[PDB]
């Protein structure tokens, strides 16, 4: 429930972050 | 989107090959200098050694 709220939050935190290192890789 | 994140993969190849190829003319240039140089000083030591022989 808000245990998706929670877990949306972080978890899209780990994905685009991944993401983010990977644009970023593609940057650098 | 998938197209185009794999024209952006092969655009950061051909960008760090663009790196390593500008290196590798550099590497040549460099040993070309270094070949320029160092040929050059032993060709005239050489050169007016030689001269210096003949003519003592």
């Amino acid at each position: 429930s808000v245990v998706l709220g929670v877990l949306i939050f972080f978890g899209k935190g780990v994905l685009s972050d991944l993401l983010d290192n990977r644009k970023q890789r593609i940057l650098n | 989107l998938g197209d185009f994140m794999d024209k952006r993969d092969a655009s950061i190849k051909e960008q760090l090959s663009g790196v390593k190829d500008t290196s590798s003319e550099v590497k040549q240039l460099e040993e070309q200098a270094n070949a320029v140089m160092r040929a050059a000083r032993a060709e005239i030591s050489a050169a007016l050694n030689k001269m210096k022989k003949e003519t003592q």
